[PDB]
């Protein structure tokens, strides 16, 4: 089916990055016609500005030196019923740090009835010179070692204590 | 003895004097053979009036007649019609005819010819001539009785036998109506079917069976009272919880006031017409009913632009609902009998939320407790050259090798026929033809040689010989005649040779005994079932035959008959046979629409009740009858022609080291710790659903914790190795299983660390983590005992399992010969209509429509079919379980020659193949299985010597204590307060009258709840609030009053605390309900809080001595059912994880939809519980069987790395078949457990 | 001569076919004694 | 041949041997004359 | 006239005497009819 997932936040300078924009419709068996527009606010700037528009399986890129030649489609393809609207940056630079908005305009076609929807997804991307490791992996890596050792010393401690008792009893008689 | 004398007038005169003497101051009955003591009738004293043979009422004005069969008759000596005296020749001639057997045979043959004529929907014109012949015979039969005995005079006369009432009514009704020649045909047509009931009185030995079955009813009144009471309690629970939930619908929202035209026009708006216009609701494309929804977070979702509201009418023409007690009561009778309960299960969950699955788990469990009582209620009542050549051939025939070789050829021949399949290459077909030719010659030569060996044609003809000789003749004629080859059924008779093995396979022979009894000892009981089904088929056809065709547009969209109807006898019979299999709700909806509810409900329930009662009696009778009681020599002639000392330094240390390992491992602290981690690692498997990408953090944590868990279990294995030693460790299966799971985990760990995480073999080895919960089987002693008991019965189950496989193999081969390659059909995908024979007749025309870009035309095949023996076995399993058998049956009756387009019901008489299989492969086969399971579990219990086998030692002492607590009768203290006022109040509150007032007022409270309806007006709701308020006030006064007399002795009685604890729930329930209705609104809590009032109704158990003794018997089985329930949950949990790993992405189709699927642990458990009752397991397997173009191999799933939505048919079949078998074995042990407690209680 | 599975029988000298069947003191018809 | 006495009929539509047996709306049967 | 009532035959070649004999749809020799 379709599962909405949020994009990663930190993009490494010099290499690629994928900005996820997934918006699943409530009932999957319905059919609709969707197109998307992306708007971008760079760090140190206040107003959002459009950067590209995708519709009818053809991507249109706005005139922007910071984005020209290094943005390609990465979402749903081969259909007009788009549910994945991601874009792929082939070369991340510090111009790309800022707030993004992924606007989705979806028109649903029912029997003698059509509903024009609209959804806006927000993404905040920060650019770094080197990849970092998430805390969940940092904290868990040490924890499995603490549990492993703390359980290993516990086992031997009981063995020695019971070894003391059993050996003493056997030698008693 | 030996005293005979014609009844002369002086005999009557003596009688009337004898009565004067008696008044002034016996196994020999009519209709029974005369006892041997009296000897044979004199040479000329037969068929005349005689004197009575007994002193029993010897002085009555009575005389006796005899028959040439030595049967006895009794008559009243008073004249018939005040004219025909016994001494007149008028009586004598009719007496000689009435008693004659030939006279009865004519009547029996008359009714059988009459009942066959009732099967005609529109009889020809000449039927009237035959119709008047019957009435001529029937009217004559009555006359002989009237002229031979009195009409209605007291004593013994025509009308004093109740069966002659029907006979007289049948005859007179024909005269008054037909000769008047006016009436409502469909109304009085049914009274004629009463003629069929004449078979009961005419055929010998059927009157006793029916009389016993009628008196069989009065035993069940105790359980009928129980069943109705409990069904009403759960109907009130279900009514309260689900008022109006089944008419939630997705209606277009918001309202477009500009585009709205009410029916009156004027471009206005009217709300009542808005939520009743069907066009405003959402219907999933391809479905027949609008979609349900719910405002809860776990209920169904509406599309964008729709709102979830109560609109329209309830599903299934309005007959499926909880809006009213009557409709709620029906919905729970359906749930009790498990007829199509998965649809009610799914509809309720889609509107009330998935969290309400607990209600259906509870109702299904208790509903199984009713059935055990019902089964036990009925069980309690059944419980030259000629000589030279002849000797030469006879010397080789009858030799053990000749018999042994021919027996092997029978097995080899059967395996040869299983090789037939479709599509089959010309070379493969040629081998089958040549091989089959040889086999017929071998058996033909065998019978010819044995025909010569035994004197020609005379000594050979005996039981088995005539059969195989008939087969040989049939095969020879089939080889010669094309007309014989015309019909496919003839090849099946070769399969019957497989039973020739019964003489050497006792278990197979045990199946012949069961089948033989059904037409042997129990023939009359079986014949009653045949007559009962025939009458219902005719009765329903007469009442509803017209309606199904006049109102056809009401129940089918195309204005043509459905596939199940009562418009003719054969289709009427099939419906009656269908309800006997347990499917009555679906066919009753159609009948209610056309023929109304009152008359349709009545008849359908009588068939369900009377029909199942007779089937159950036959099934139990067969079981109790089952409980009644040179290969080697031929082989013999073929055979003829290190060990370090412990008493030393290291020996003490090393031996002590092993001793301490044992101490730690066995220590209860260590074992409990390990059990805690088996549940922790097993519970970590449930987080691997389709939403794992949204849980990046939890995925990381559980990934690392897997290292900790697998490290700990490695240490546990090493400690057990030293503590026990390799010899002891590798000797018991429980330690072997724990070793295997650890080894698999290590392989996936070191391999993962090395790399190759994307390897196909490793990925398919990762899915084996679902078996980790099996490590808990030996840690819980409840699970171990149940598993040990199940394994002990495996050797017995296998021997009967083989008979099931061989017996089912014959039906699988026979079905292949009839339906192999005949399930294909040409389908227009874009418009979804199977082409008619005019358009495409065969595969060739379908292909010619596929030329060019016509990608919408497909030559499809039914997924479950008889294309080969392997596929036949799956189809038979779906028929035997009555799940998915409708699609299999529909394709069979439509089938034509191979590679031909199906035509609607072109082969309608193919239904008989499935009728025969159900009777033989399911009804009798299940009889054989239960026959050994009951016997085996008695020997298993006996040889162990214990009273229980599903219970642990700790539970046994608790079980023993509970038995005594239910046997020590309570005392009767009378602690009078010795007070002026409290003395009198104590006296009357303790009188039986005071209890009767309480008991009756609770019943009025119960009825006050049934009056509630979803659509009730406010005024009715306003009234029903005050009435319920009074009952609360009255019942609290009862407690306050008794708590004023028995101030401190209330605790001494177990029911008063229940009365008190049920009371304080009533005041809080009503007072808090008002509070939550104004502040802190929470309707879902309001309904649940209101359920506390039903506690009062449970107080009826206090006085219901009839039902208390069974509710107590339930408590005895709970400790045993808990152990079995645990094992079922473990199996459900293991199969639940397998589903999520395999079927989480298959296409949403058939039985897989957006709420009931394997995408999540909750969804998998919901589906797995549904299958546990084997309910709709065909609709869940079908999507898994898809192959492209039915599915896409590279479909995208946004938010996931998975690709494709195709299933794996091989895994799908293994997954569902394995669970169906396993759940059947466990559930069968559940019934045996509860039945054992009830048997030991009764 | 014999009485059937559900035939009414006389407990005193019941003719229910042995060893399978026996008269019912309470129901007055043959039952399986098993 | 003809429809018999009290045979099914309408007041002007009987197939009976009328008027000897002839129709009436009170019974729609060719009641025999007497 | 006709051949013997059993003779080898093949589909799409009705060499057996007509119309009495017919080639079988299972095996390679002709068939009788009544
Ligand atoms: C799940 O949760 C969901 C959300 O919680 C929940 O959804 C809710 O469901 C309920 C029903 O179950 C909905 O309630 C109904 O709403 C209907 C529509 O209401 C709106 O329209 C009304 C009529 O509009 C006229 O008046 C307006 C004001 O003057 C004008 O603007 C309109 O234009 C129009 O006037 C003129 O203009 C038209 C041209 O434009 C012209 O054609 C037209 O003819 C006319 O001349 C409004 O009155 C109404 O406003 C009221 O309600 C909203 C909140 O809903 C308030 O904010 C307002 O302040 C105001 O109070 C809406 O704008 C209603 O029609 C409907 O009412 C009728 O039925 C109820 C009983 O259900 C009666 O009590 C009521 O009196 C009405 O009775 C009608 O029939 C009776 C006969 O039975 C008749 O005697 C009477 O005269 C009348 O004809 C009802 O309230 C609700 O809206 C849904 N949403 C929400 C958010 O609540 C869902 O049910 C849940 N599902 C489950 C399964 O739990
Ligand atoms: C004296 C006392 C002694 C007691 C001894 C112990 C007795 C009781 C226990 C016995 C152990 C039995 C276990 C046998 C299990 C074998 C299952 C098996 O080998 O399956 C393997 C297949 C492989 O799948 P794949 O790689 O093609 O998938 C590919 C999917 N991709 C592509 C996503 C990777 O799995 C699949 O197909 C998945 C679907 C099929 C699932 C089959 C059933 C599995 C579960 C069994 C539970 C048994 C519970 C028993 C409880 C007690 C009863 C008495
Ligand atoms: C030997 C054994 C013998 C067994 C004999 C059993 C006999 C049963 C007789 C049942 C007679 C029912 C008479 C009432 C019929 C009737 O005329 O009823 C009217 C009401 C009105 O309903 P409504 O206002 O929705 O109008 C219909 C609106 N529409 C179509 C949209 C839903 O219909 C209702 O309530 C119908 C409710 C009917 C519920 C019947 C449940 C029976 C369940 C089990 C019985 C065995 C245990
Ligand atoms: C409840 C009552 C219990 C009663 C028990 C009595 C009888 C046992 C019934 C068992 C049913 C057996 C089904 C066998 C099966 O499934 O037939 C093999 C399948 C189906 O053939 P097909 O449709 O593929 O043919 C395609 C042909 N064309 C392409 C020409 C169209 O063929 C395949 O693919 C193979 C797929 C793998 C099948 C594995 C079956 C596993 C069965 C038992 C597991 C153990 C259970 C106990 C623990
Ligand atoms: C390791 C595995 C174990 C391997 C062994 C398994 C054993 C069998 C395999 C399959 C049997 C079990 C499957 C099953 O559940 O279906 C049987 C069903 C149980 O209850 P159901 O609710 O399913 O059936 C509806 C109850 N009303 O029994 C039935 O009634 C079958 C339906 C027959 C009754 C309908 C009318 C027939 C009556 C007349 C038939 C004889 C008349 C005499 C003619 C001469
Ligand atoms: C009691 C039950 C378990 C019986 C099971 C019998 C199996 C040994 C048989 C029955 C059905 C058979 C299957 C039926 C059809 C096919 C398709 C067949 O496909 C082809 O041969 C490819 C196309 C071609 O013919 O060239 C491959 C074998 C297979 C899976 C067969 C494998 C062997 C199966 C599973
Ligand atoms: C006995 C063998 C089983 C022992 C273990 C029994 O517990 C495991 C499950 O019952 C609980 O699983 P969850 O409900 O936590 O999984 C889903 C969680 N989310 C995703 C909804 C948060
Ligand atoms: C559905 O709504 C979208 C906007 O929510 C419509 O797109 C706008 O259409 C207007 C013209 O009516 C233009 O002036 C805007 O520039 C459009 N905006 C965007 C972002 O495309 C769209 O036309 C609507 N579709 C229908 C069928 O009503
Ligand atoms: C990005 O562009 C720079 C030049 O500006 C180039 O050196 C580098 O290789 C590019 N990397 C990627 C991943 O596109
Ligand atoms: C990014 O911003 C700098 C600011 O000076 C500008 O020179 C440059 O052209 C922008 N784009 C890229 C790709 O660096
Ligand atoms: C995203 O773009 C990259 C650019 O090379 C491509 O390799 C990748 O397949 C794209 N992903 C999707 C989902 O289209
Ligand atoms: C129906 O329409 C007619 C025509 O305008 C009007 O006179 C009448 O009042 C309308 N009735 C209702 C109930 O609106
Ligand atoms: C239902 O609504 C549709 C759409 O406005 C209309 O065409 C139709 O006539 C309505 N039917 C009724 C019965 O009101
Ligand atoms: C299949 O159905 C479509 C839709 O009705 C129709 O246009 C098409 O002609 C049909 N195909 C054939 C072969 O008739
Ligand atoms: C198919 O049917 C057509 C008539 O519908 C017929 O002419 C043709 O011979 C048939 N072909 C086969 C192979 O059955």
């Amino acid at each position: 089916g379709c599962v909405e997932v949020d994009s990663e936040t930190e993009a490494v300078y010099g290499m690629t990055f994928k900005i996820l924009c997934i918006s699943c419709k409530r009932r999957s068996e319905t059919n609709a016609e969707t197109f998307t527009e992306w708007t971008f606010r760079q760090k140190g700037t206040e107003e959002f500005v459009k950067i590209l528009r995708y519709e009818n399986e053809v991507l249109q890129l706005e005139e922007d030196e910071r984005f020209e030649g290094r943005v390609v489609w990465n979402g749903s393809r081969g259909t007009k019923d788009l549910q994945d609207l991601s874009i792929f940056i082939t070369n991340v630079t510090y111009n790309h740090s800022g707030d993004y908005e992924c606007h989705v305009y979806r028109l649903l076609f029912f029997e003698n009835y059509e509903h024009n929807t609209s959804v806006v997804k927000k993404i905040h991307i920060e650019v770094v010179d080197k990849a970092n490791r998430d805390m969940a992996s940092i904290v868990s890596e040490i924890m499995m070692y603490v549990l492993i050792v703390v359980l290993t010393i516990w086992l031997v401690a009981e063995m020695i204590y019971c070894y003391k008792k059993i050996a003493a009893a056997t030698e008693t008689a | 003895p030996d005293s005979f004398k014609p009844f002369t007038p002086e005999s009557l005169a003596n009688i009337e004097r004898r009565i004067a003497e008696s008044k002034l101051k016996s196994d020999l009955e009519a209709g029974k053979s005369l006892p041997f003591i009296y000897g044979d009738i004199p040479q000329g004293l037969v068929a005349v009036p005689l004197e009575d043979f007994d002193p029993y009422y010897l002085t009555q004005k009575t005389f006796v007649v005899l028959n040439r069969g030595k049967t006895l008759f009794r008559f009243s000596a008073t004249p018939a019609l005040y004219i025909l005296s016994p001494f007149n020749l008028i009586r004598r001639i009719a007496i000689k005819i009435l008693i004659h057997s030939v006279f009865s045979m004519i009547i029996m043959c008359t009714i059988l010819t009459n009942c066959v004529f009732m099967t005609f929907s529109n009889p020809p014109d000449w039927s009237k001539n035959v119709e008047y012949t019957f009435t001529g015979i029937y009217t004559f039969e009555s006359l002989v009785k009237i002229i031979a005995r009195g009409f209605c005079i007291d004593g013994f006369t025509f009308l004093r036998d109740p069966w002659n009432w029907l006979d007289f009514s049948v005859i007179m009704m024909a005269y008054i109506t037909e000769f008047v020649n006016l009436g409502n045909v469909s109304a009085l047509r049914t009274f004629r079917v009463l003629r069929a009931l004449k078979t009961i009185s005419v055929i010998p030995g059927l009157k006793t069976i029916v009389g016993a079955l009628i008196q069989s009813v009065k035993k069940l009144s105790d359980v009928m009272i129980l069943t109705v009471f409990c069904l009403s309690v759960f109907a009130l629970i279900g009514l309260q919880l689900f008022m109006g939930n089944l008419r939630n619908k997705c209606v277009v929202w918001p309202i477009n006031f500009n585009e709205s035209y009410l029916e009156n026009g004027t471009k206005g708006f009217d709300w009542e017409e808005y939520i009743n216009n069907k066009t405003n609701f959402y219907t999933v494309p391809g479905m027949l009913e609008p979609l349900l929804c719910g405002n809860s977070s776990d209920a169904g979702q509406c599309p964008e632009g729709y709102q979830c509201m109560k609109a329209g009418r309830n599903p299934n023409y309005g007959y499926t609902s909880f809006d009213t007690f009557s409709w709620a009561f029906l919905a729970l009778f359906r749930l009790m009998t498990q007829d199509y309960w998965e649809n009610l299960y799914q509809l309720t969950l889609r509107a009330a939320g998935k969290t309400y699955m607990i209600f259906f788990v509870l109702v299904i469990f208790v509903g199984s407790f009713y059935l055990v009582n019902l089964i036990l209620a009925v069980v309690a009542m059944a419980y030259p050259y000629w000589i030279k050549l002849k000797e030469i051939v006879n010397l080789i025939v009858m030799d053990p090798f000749v018999d042994l070789a021919i027996t092997i050829c029978i097995v080899l021949n059967t395996l040869f026929m299983a090789m037939e399949h479709h599509p089959m290459t010309p070379q493969f077909e040629h081998v089958l033809a040549v091989g089959n030719l040889v086999f017929t010659g071998i058996f033909t030569a065998e019978m010819f040689l044995k025909l010569i060996a035994m004197d020609p044609y005379y000594y050979f003809q005996e039981g088995w010989n005539i059969f195989d000789g008939f087969i040989v003749s049939l095969s020879l004629m089939e080889l010669s005649l094309a007309d014989v080859e015309g019909l496919s059924v003839l090849r099946s008779f070769r399969l019957l040779r497989v039973f020739k093995l019964a003489k050497s396979w006792p278990t197979l022979n045990m199946l012949i005994k069961i089948i033989g009894n059904s037409v042997g000892a129990l023939g009359n009981l079986t014949l009653v079932l045949a007559i009962i089904v025939f009458i219902f088929a005719v009765v329903g056809m007469q009442l509803f035959g017209k309606s199904y065709k006049e109102c056809v547009c009401k129940i089918n969209q195309d204005c043509e008959l459905p596939r199940w109807h009562m418009h003719d006898f054969f289709h009427s019979f099939l419906i009656v046979f269908r309800v006997l299999c347990g499917e009555w709700i679906e066919t009753m909806w159609d009948c209610m629409e056309v023929a109304g509810q009152a008359m349709c409900l009545i008849v359908f329930m009588m068939v369900m009740v009377i029909g199942n009662l007779v089937v159950l009696n036959l099934f139990l009778a067969l079981l109790l009858s089952s409980f009644s009681a040179n290969l080697q020599i031929s082989v013999i002639r073929i055979k003829k022609g290190c060990q370090v000392n412990i008493e030393e330094g290291l020996g003490k240390s090393w031996w002590i080291l092993r001793k301490t390992c044992f101490l730690i491992v066995e220590h209860n602290w260590f074992e409990t710790f390990i059990i805690f981690m088996i549940l922790l690692s097993s519970g970590a498997l449930a987080f691997e659903d389709i939403y794992i990408e949204q849980r990046k953090t939890i995925r990381t944590i559980l990934e690392y914790a897997d290292k900790v868990f697998t490290y700990i279990f490695i240490l546990e294995m090493l400690l057990k190795w030293t503590a026990y030693g390799f010899v002891k460790f590798f000797t018991n299966a429980w330690c072997w299983l724990d070793f295997l799971i650890v080894a698999v985990s290590l392989v996936s760990l070191i391999a993962n660390a090395l790399g190759y995480s994307e390897l196909g073999a490793i990925k398919s080895l990762r899915t084996l983590r679902a078996l980790r919960p099996l490590r808990a089987l030996s840690r819980f002693e409840g699970m171990r005992v149940v598993v040990n008991a199940l394994v002990g019965a495996i050797p017995s189950i296998m021997n009967v399992l083989l008979v099931c496989l061989i017996f089912w193999l014959i039906f699988s081969i026979m079905g292949v010969n009839l339906f192999a390659g005949k399930y294909h059909y040409c389908f227009n995908e874009t418009s979804e209509i199977r082409f008619e024979i005019e358009d495409v007749n065969n595969k060739t025309e379908c292909e010619k429509l596929m030329e060019g870009n016509n990608t919408e035309i497909r030559w499809k095949n039914v997924k479950i079919n008889f294309d080969n023996v392997g596929a036949g076995y799956l189809a038979l399993l779906q028929v035997a379980t009555f799940k998915g058998w409708m699609d299999i049956m529909y394709a069979a009756v439509d089938s034509r020659k191979p590679d031909e387009q199906p035509k609607y019901e072109d082969n309608i008489y193919m239904y008989i193949y499935f009728v025969i299989f159900i009777i033989f492969g399911s009804f009798f086969t299940l009889n054989l299985f239960i026959g050994v399971i009951i016997d085996n579990f008695n020997q298993q219990k006996k040889k162990f010597g214990g009273q229980d086998i599903f219970m642990t030692e700790e539970q046994k002492k608790y079980y023993n204590a509970m038995k005594k607590l239910g046997s020590k009768k309570p005392q009767k203290p009378i602690p009078r307060p010795l007070n002026k006022i409290q003395g009198i109040v104590f006296d009357f509150v303790t009188q039986q009258a005071f209890d009767i007032v309480i008991m009756m007022l609770i019943c009025l409270n119960m009825v006050t709840m049934m009056v509630e309806t979803d659509t009730q007006s406010k005024q009715m709701e306003n009234i029903l609030y005050w009435i319920n308020l009074v009952f609360v006030i009255f019942f609290t006064c009862e407690c306050v009053l008794k708590m004023f007399a028995l101030r401190h002795y209330y605790f001494t009685i177990g029911w008063n605390i229940f009365d008190f604890v049920v009371v304080i729930l009533s005041i809080v329930g009503m007072f808090l309900a008002d509070i939550i209705e104004k502040y802190f609104v929470s309707p879902t809590l309001f309904r649940v809080i209101r359920l506390a009032r039903i506690g009062r109704i449970l107080r009826l158990i206090k006085g219901a001595k009839g039902i208390r003794t069974l509710l107590f018997a339930l408590m005895m089985s709970l400790p045993a059912l808990f152990n079995i329930g645990l094992l079922l949950f473990l199996v459900m949990f293991i199969f639940s994880i397998f589903g999520m790993s395999n079927f989480a992405y298959v296409k949403h189709e058939a039985g897989i939809d957006d709420m009931f699927n394997f995408e999540t642990f909750g969804n998998s458990m919901i589906c797995l519980f549904q299958i546990t009752t084997s309910a709709g397991w065909d609709g869940l397997l079908l999507p898994i069987l898809n192959r492209p173009p039915d599915c896409s191999l590279d479909k995208e799933h946004p938010g996931s790395g998975f690709k494709g939505d195709c299933g794996n048919p091989s895994v799908g079949i293994f997954f569902f078949v394995s669970y169906i078998i396993i759940s059947f074995l466990i559930v069968v042990n559940m019934y045996i457990a509860i039945i054992l407690e009830n048997f030991s209680v009764a | 001569d014999c009485l059937g599975f559900l035939w009414k029988c006389n407990p005193s000298n019941d003719k229910c076919c042995r060893p399978n069947l026996v008269c019912s003191r309470k129901d007055k018809w043959c039952k399986y004694q098993i």
